[PDB]
């Protein structure tokens, strides 16, 4: 969606 | 990376791969970097110092392999290449080894967020994790100090931050390591960063966030006993970063 620093998505 | 495991960019979505074009047709890998914001990637000055011609570098985000494509990747040009004023290297250390690259796609856009492209967080002014903390390093650098090629698959490993007292021991690096550097090593000197991992990230969790704590900068050998990897201490360069990323 938009950047969220430090977040990985798996 | 010596040791470590092979991974995919989803596990390090803020990792940027920088390559250089050669008149002749080849493209070679140069260093790793990290996405700080949509249009800025941070790396190390020593990766560019010998050839500071921005038009010849290419930056890719969302890449899990070195010379083959990854679906979802984005290719960028370097709009601005900012090296640090006070960068110096001696017989080992590189001082003020940080650089910024402003990227632009051929369509005029910066990075766009996806499951393979994310930004990494910056620490607060001079705020670091305590020594002992385990951080991860990722990159396409050498797997053995004797190799002359880079792996095709991205690797990652975990190392621990060590104190300056330990690193400045005469039999480690002595006074070559300053307060603007951080040392990290594997308790058993088994895994480490190496040539090619240069410019990439040292990520630790700080105050709940995965934060870019260091930039792969220098070291004696790779995975050598009492020879930690030395990283640029990002928390001490925040004014400088701000100065260009406003
Ligand atoms: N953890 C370590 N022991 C370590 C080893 C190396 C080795 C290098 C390195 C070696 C040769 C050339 C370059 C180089 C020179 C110009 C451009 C790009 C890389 C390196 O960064 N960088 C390093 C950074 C680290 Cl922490």
């Amino acid at each position: 969606l938009k950047f969220q620093c430090g977040q990985k998505t798996l | 990376i010596i040791g470590g495991e092979f991974t995919t960019i989803e596990n390090q979505p803020w990792f940027a791969a920088i390559y250089r074009r050669h008149r002749g047709g080849s493209v070679t890998y140069v260093c790793g970097g990290s996405l700080m914001s949509p249009c800025w990637v941070i790396s190390a000055t020593h990766c560019f110092i010998d050839y500071p011609k921005k038009e010849d570098y290419i930056v890719y985000l969302g890449r899990s392999r070195l010379n083959s494509n990854t679906q979802g990747e984005m290719k960028f040009e370097v709009e601005n290449l900012i090296l640090h004023k006070d960068y110096s290297a001696d017989t080992l250390a590189h001082h003020n080894d940080i650089a910024l690259l402003k990227i632009r796609s051929k369509e005029g856009r910066c990075a766009q967020p996806s499951r393979t492209i994310q930004t990494i967080c910056l620490p607060s002014m001079y705020n670091d994790p305590q020594f002992g903390t385990s951080c991860e390093i990722t990159g396409f650098g050498k797997e053995a100090s004797t190799d002359y090629l880079y792996p095709e698959q991205l690797k990652m490993t975990v190392v621990k931050l060590i104190s300056h007292r330990e690193c400045q021991q005469p039999h480690y690096y002595g006074s070559e390591v300053t307060t603007k550097m951080l040392c990290a090593a594997d308790p058993q000197w088994k895994t480490d960063s190496c040539q090619g991992d240069s410019g990439g990230p040292l990520v630790c969790s700080l105050q709940g966030r995965m934060t870019l704590t260091g930039i792969v900068s220098w070291g004696r050998g790779c995975a050598l006993k009492d020879k930690p990897g030395v990283y640029t201490r990002v928390s001490h360069f925040l004014p400088w970063i701000r100065s260009h990323t406003k």
